[PDB]
């Protein structure tokens, strides 16, 4: 018998996982505060690290890596590309960004640079798209020329489901979905969930995507975009393995990471952000959970729907 | 360094003697007190128990009536105890707590205690003392728990440690039992620091259906409580590093001061084939090889100890016993972290080559109290049997008082059960 | 690299890679402690002579 | 020259004391007699090694130590063992009856009966000091003596020896070698109580070196004569520079200065490299200095890449020259996650001596060429104060065990007061390590 212990009561995918685990037979489930676990399903803030691989004869294993919020808030995602010389300030595939010590006489010198020579702006950290500096947490360059699925001149965004076990294998799910708007390109402007007119949901997956690569632009989603997807996904987590691998460590981590990607009209990818705790899309719970136990658990404490991305 | 021991009436001095030759041919000491022993760790520690070129038990002999002690001087190890160690009146208890406590009692426990000093003034260091008893009779019970409290007044800031045997309707001198547990009861809550419960009804039990004893005598019964006693006094008596010393012993195993009923148990008990770790330790916590009458699984533990004695892996050792806390951690407090300690001595028990003794502060200790609990009240209620007692000078009130605080042990226990 | 000395045993160094109660008192704790003890054992003591006066009633 | 006297409480700083001037006598040709062949000084002299050790008429070389244990067993092997000619009596001092793994009952009960004789001991050996230092104090946080009578000694240091600097070995509690429930209580109660005397504690984790007893040596179950082995080599590591000629960390004071910029985050991580099993290639400046970076070598688990560094020092033995140093430092800097807080340096302080490490005749370890102790004031040492405040709270929610501390005349409100000065110490860590 393996034991677990459930530390965050409103994640969606780690009660799937629960709910899995239990269902081997072979796992139960003790009392938030009983130390005496395999896994912890953790907290989402403050989770006690510290705490962590001090049970003698358990190995413990936990689904967040510590210092993975580098990645996973605005900000310091900003300075992390900026200060890191495998990702660097020239960065292709990140908007250009100011975190606002401060950047905002070196923002204000980008601005007017290309007032003198498309000057749209978003801030976020409540969010402002603007052409104006005095109107406008991070800045970032807004892409003014998304790819927009037809019909209806749509604007969306892709999700990708990443798994980074303990032996820092990164794993992408062969699922992502597209995130739409279903309204017509200038809530237009935003694909966060004629509401589910054109997909259920307004979101588009995989399959059908690539149908409409190739039907309306004569090539493919592994092609025009999933290359660069993964190009990203693994330059992020090789750049931050050295600062949170558990490779050495008294405890071990895993963690699902939700990577967020924009299109352009040309069909190059931008990456947008990192969710640290992402939840999933309906009808992949099963799936990915599954995914989750096979991969992340049940190779430490023994009883693909993924691509290994290669390093 | 020292301890002194009293055993008091007839169950008492047969357990009492039982322990005496198994510890005494464990340390390499003959009938005669002489040592032939063959190990240097027979006799680092042997001040603990014995004056010293002859070895004699630090061991007080009490009773009531002369007949049990009769049979201990003629019995295997009689001439070890010194023969001024034996302390005893002629005319009996009659079962009878109030005669054990009030009258009879009370005109030989100056003579006792006489000794007690005596033994006393020549340890280096006393650390406390040990006695063995039975609740149910007159002289272990009434006379025994009189003894307890006046060394208490004497050595206030001494161990008392008791091994005490609880009784049991299935293994029954007399219908009174209940009455004298009861009164002993709410004397062991107040003026012991670590009491051993020994429930007959388990004696008996592992006796007959784990040992396939057709029909248990008493010998056979304080053969099982003997072997427990070696077991549970291997880190007093031998050199190591927990639980050495009987004050240490209360630190780690008592959290609250009144909850200091221990529930021992030992392992093997079948009825040549060699041992494994893994079996001498899920064995240790089988309810099966416990000695109190209580399912552990009714209950959660707040301390463990355990005690390995023989050649085996240490690795192993640690293993299995991590294995048992995080395979069962739902029976173990969580508000006690590492609530389990693990001692190993190399020397087996006579006739074995690996042995586990288990001493478990466990809630489950509750059903026991209430089980004796239950067979005072249905008496208690029509007054059945009282004469005895008011005869000899006791009043009601004083059998509705321990009573009560027996209750109140029952619900104390309940309350840590479910926090 | 400064701060360089050295002898016959070893040497020494520094690499920069960036620059930016009175006895009084205590005597009277441990005597409060003490006068604790003895009021905890004369409460003991107390107890248990009344236990004798009741011995002694029956 | 400037004496330094060590201080050995309860078994654990007892038994660690033993195989410390064990080694102590190997490294500097000391035979158990406590003749010295190689000092032409007969009778005296204020060589570095004259710190640790004093000399009579006769040529022996007597440790400046003290032993003070509550019960007599541990000393006695001591008075009885191989190094016993060392030592003379008025050094070793046992009570007959321990604290019963009770802080209280060191502190309180038993430490009233016993303190003054113990000054009078140290005393004795302070009067024939030409510039004492101050002192070191090696005990346990669990037991009984090691928690109680040690704060009440530390608090009488300050008081008779106010100007002198004092440093803790102290050995944090770990489940798979303790012997005590209550270990949690007696550790917060000692901190809170030692925390404003001792300017440098040097705390090493029972389990860290367990462990690496059981990987790096194989031994599968390891006793405290393997634990202490290895504690001995770090502690003689960390005191070498006091007892040999060199120019960091000479004097007691440095030890503050160098490691402790604030004074109640004193307690620096020691990590060490390389231990090798004698039963069984080696290793480079290089490899040795990127080691001290792995969280497996430290004396405390914990994880220097999610705190912050206050100073860094590198002590090396053996073959090690300056050149080497700095071509692995650059090395590192460029792979491993060193973030210094904003207000101290960004560097390292370095020693090396030249002697490589010694090692007890038979023992576990085998003798190397080249070996380093770092001591770094990272902020991540904090994760091991939430450790035990964590086991502490759970034990003191319900009060378990509390009544043993109260019988021996211990207030209840020294709990929480302890137990509050944990919380504001795990505080400064974090505003120090954000
Ligand atoms: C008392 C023994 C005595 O009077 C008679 C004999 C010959 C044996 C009794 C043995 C006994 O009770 O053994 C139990 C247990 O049944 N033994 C085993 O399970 C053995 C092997 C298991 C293998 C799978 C153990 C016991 C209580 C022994 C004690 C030790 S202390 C001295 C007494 C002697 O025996
Ligand atoms: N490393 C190491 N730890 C030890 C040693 N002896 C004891 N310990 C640890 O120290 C703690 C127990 O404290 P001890 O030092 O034995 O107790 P004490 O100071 O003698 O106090 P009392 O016996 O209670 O008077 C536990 O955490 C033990 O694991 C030793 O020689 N080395
Ligand atoms: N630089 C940019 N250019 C164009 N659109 C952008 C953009 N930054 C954000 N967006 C749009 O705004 C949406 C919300 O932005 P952001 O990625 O910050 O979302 P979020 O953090 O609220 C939820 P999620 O965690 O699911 O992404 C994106 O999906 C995208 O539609
Ligand atoms: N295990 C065991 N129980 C005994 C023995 N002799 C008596 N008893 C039990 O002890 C109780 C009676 O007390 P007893 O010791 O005979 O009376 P006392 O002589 O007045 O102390 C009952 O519960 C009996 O079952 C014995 O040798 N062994
Ligand atoms: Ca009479
Ligand atoms: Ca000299
Ligand atoms: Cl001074
Ligand atoms: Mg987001
Ligand atoms: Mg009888
Ligand atoms: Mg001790």
């Amino acid at each position: 018998m393996y034991t677990f212990v459930v530390r965050d009561e409103n994640s969606s995918v780690y009660a799937e996982v629960s709910r899995l685990l239990l269902a081997t037979g072979q796992w139960k489930r003790l009392r938030k505060d009983n130390p005496r676990f395999n896994l912890m399903l953790g907290e989402r803030n403050r989770l006690p690290f510290g705490r962590l691989g001090h049970e003698p004869g358990l190995v413990q294993l936990v689904n967040y890596y510590r210092g993975a919020d580098k990645l996973c808030r605005k900000a310091s995602l900003v300075k992390l590309i900026k200060t890191s010389p495998e990702l660097s300030e020239s960065c292709t595939w990140f908007p250009e960004s100011y975190v606002i010590t401060d950047e905002r006489e070196v923002f204000l010198a980008a601005y007017n640079r290309r007032r003198e020579g498309g000057n749209v702006w978003i801030a976020k950290s409540g969010i402002l798209i603007s052409s104006e500096a005095s109107e406008l947490h991070v800045i970032q360059k807004y892409l003014e020329k998304p790819l927009l699925l037809e019909p209806g001149h749509r604007k969306f965004d892709i999700r990708s489901w990443v798994l980074v076990d303990h032996l820092y294998n990164i794993y992408l799910y062969r699922e992502g979905v597209l995130r739409t708007s279903s309204e017509p390109y200038n809530t237009c402007h935003l694909t966060n969930h004629n509401y589910g007119r054109y997909e259920e949901g307004n979101e588009m997956f995989f399959e059908e995507f690539n149908q409409y690569l190739m039907d309306a632009l004569n090539t493919t989603l592994e092609n025009s975009i999933l290359l660069q997807i993964k190009h990203i996904i693994r330059s992020c987590l090789m750049c931050i393995e050295p600062a949170i691998s558990t490779k050495h460590l008294h405890y071990q981590s895993f963690q699902l990471f939700g990577f967020d990607f924009m299109v352009d009209e040309e069909l190059k990818v931008w990456l947008i952000e990192v969710n640290g705790a992402p939840a999933c899309a309906q009808k992949l719970y099963a799936e990915l959970c599954q995914g989750i136990v096979d991969v992340a658990i049940s190779s430490v404490f023994p009883l693909s729907i993924f691509i290994k991305l290669h390093h | 360094r020292e301890i002194v021991h009293i055993q008091a009436g007839q169950c008492g001095n047969q357990i009492g003697a039982k322990f005496w030759e198994v510890i005494s041919d464990e340390h390499g000491i003959d009938p005669t007190g002489s040592y032939h022993g063959d190990s240097d760790l027979q006799l680092e520690r042997i001040n603990v128990y014995y004056n010293e070129n002859k070895y004699v038990p630090r061991a007080i002999l009490v009773d009531l009536e002369p007949g049990t002690m009769d049979s201990v001087r003629s019995g295997p190890f009689g001439q070890i105890f010194r023969p001024d160690n034996f302390v005893f009146g002629q005319s009996g208890a009659g079962n009878n707590w109030a005669k054990g406590h009030y009258t009879e009692g009370a005109e030989l426990v100056d003579s006792v205690l006489d000794v007690v000093r005596k033994e006393s003034e020549s340890c280096d260091c006393l650390q406390g003392f040990q006695l063995t008893h039975s609740l149910g009779g007159g002289t272990g019970s009434g006379m025994g728990t009189l003894l307890i409290s006046k060394i208490r007044e004497e050595y206030p800031d001494r161990i008392m440690n008791t091994f005490s045997v609880m009784p049991s309707p299935k293994v029954s001198d007399t219908v009174v039992e209940p009455y004298n547990a009861t009164l002993s009861v709410h004397q062991l809550v107040e003026n012991t620091d670590e009491t051993y419960c020994i429930d007959n009804e388990a004696l008996y039990d592992i006796c007959f259906r784990t040992l396939k004893l057709t029909t248990p005598t008493y010998g056979d019964l304080n053969h099982l409580v003997s072997a427990t006693m070696s077991g549970v006094t291997t880190c007093l008596r031998f050199p190591g590093q927990l639980n050495a010393d009987l004050r240490k012993l209360a630190v780690n195993m008592v959290p609250f001061p009144r909850l200091h009923f221990f529930m021992p148990g030992f392992a093997p008990l079948t009825s040549y084939r060699a041992l494994t770790v893994p079996e001498l330790t899920q064995q240790m916590f089988d309810s099966k090889n416990m000695m109190a009458a209580c399912d552990p699984r009714h209950g959660r533990y707040l301390t463990v100890a355990a005690i390995f004695r023989g050649r085996m892996s240490m690795k192993e050792v640690d293993e299995q016993m991590l294995n048992v806390q995080n395979k069962n951690s739902s029976y173990f407090v969580e508000w006690i972290p590492n609530n389990v300690k693990t001692a190993v001595c190399d020397i087996p028990p006579r006739g074995l080559k690996m042995s586990a003794t288990f001493i478990g502060n466990s809630t489950a200790i509750q059903e026991l109290f209430k089980r004796i609990s239950e067979q005072f009240t249905a008496m208690f209620r029509r007054k059945a049997f009282l004469h005895w007692y008011t005869g000899e000078g006791m009043d009601e009130m004083e059998f509705t008082e321990a009573e009560s605080n027996m209750n109140d042990l029952v619900s104390e226990y309940q309350q840590y059960q479910d926090a | 690299v400064i701060e360089l000395n050295k002898c016959t045993s070893g040497q020494s160094f520094e690499v920069i890679l960036k620059p930016p109660p009175s006895l009084e008192e205590i005597q009277k704790k441990l005597e409060a402690a003490e006068e604790r003890r003895k009021y905890q054992e004369a409460e003991l003591l107390k107890h248990l002579a009344e236990k004798r006066e009741h011995e002694r009633e029956v | 020259m400037r004496e330094c006297i060590s201080i050995h409480v309860g078994q654990a700083g007892v038994q660690i004391g033993n195989a410390c001037w064990e080694l102590y006598c190997l490294e500097h040709g000391i035979q158990p007699d406590g003749q010295m062949p190689s000092d032409k000084t007969i009778g005296g002299g204020d060589d570095s090694f004259n710190t640790f050790f004093s000399e009579t008429g006769a040529g022996k070389h007597v440790p400046r130590a003290v032993f003070v244990d509550l019960e007599p067993t541990v000393i006695d092997e001591v008075r009885t063992g191989t190094y016993r000619q060392l030592f003379h009596p008025e050094q070793l001092i046992t009570g007959k009856e321990d604290a019963a793994n009770n802080y209280a009952r060191g502190h309180y009960t038993i430490g009233k009966e016993i303190i003054d004789l113990v000054l009078d001991r140290i005393r004795k050996l302070a009067d024939q000091c030409t510039g004492l230092q101050g002192f070191l104090v090696f005990h346990s946080f669990g037991g009984g003596t090691g928690s109680g009578f040690t704060s009440l000694l530390m608090e009488r240091l300050s008081v008779d020896y106010g100007k002198k600097s004092k440093l803790e070995f102290s050995i944090y509690p770990a489940p798979q070698v303790s012997t005590a429930v209550v270990e949690p209580y007696n550790s917060i109660l000692t901190t809170h109580t030692t925390l404003e005397h001792s300017d440098c504690a040097f705390m090493v984790d029972n389990e860290a070196i367990y462990d690496i007893c059981r990987r790096n040596l194989d031994i599968e179950r390891p006793t405290y004569t393997n634990l202490n082995r290895l504690i001995s080599q770090i502690v003689s590591s960390i005191t070498a520079s006091l007892r040999f000629d060199g120019a960091l960390n000479v004097d007691l004071t440095e030890f503050q200065t160098n490691l402790v910029p604030y004074p109640r985050i004193h307690f620096p991580l020691a990590t060490y490299a390389p231990v090798i099993s004698a039963e069984k290639e080696q290793l480079s400046v290089a490899e040795i200095t990127n080691a001290c970076f792995e969280p497996a070598n430290q004396m405390v688990k914990c994880d220097p890449r999610h705190g912050k560094y206050m100073a860094c020092c590198l002590l090396y033995r053996g073959d090690v020259v300056p050149k080497d140093v700095n071509a692995a430092i650059a090395t590192i800097k460029t792979k491993r996650s060193i973030q210094f807080v904003d207000w101290c340096p960004t560097g390292f302080k370095v020693g090396i001596n030249y002697q490589p490490p010694t090692v007890v005749p038979g023992g576990d370890l085998a003798k190397v060429q080249r070996a380093v102790c770092m001591l770094s004031n990272t902020t991540a040492i904090a994760e091991a104060w939430a450790r035990l405040d964590h086991k502490f709270d759970l034990m003191y929610a319900k009060r378990a065990f509390v009544h043993w501390y109260v019988g021996e005349g211990m207030e209840e409100g020294e709990f929480s007061e302890a137990r509050e000065d944990m919380a504001a110490l795990e505080k400064d860590y974090e505003e120090v390590g954000v």
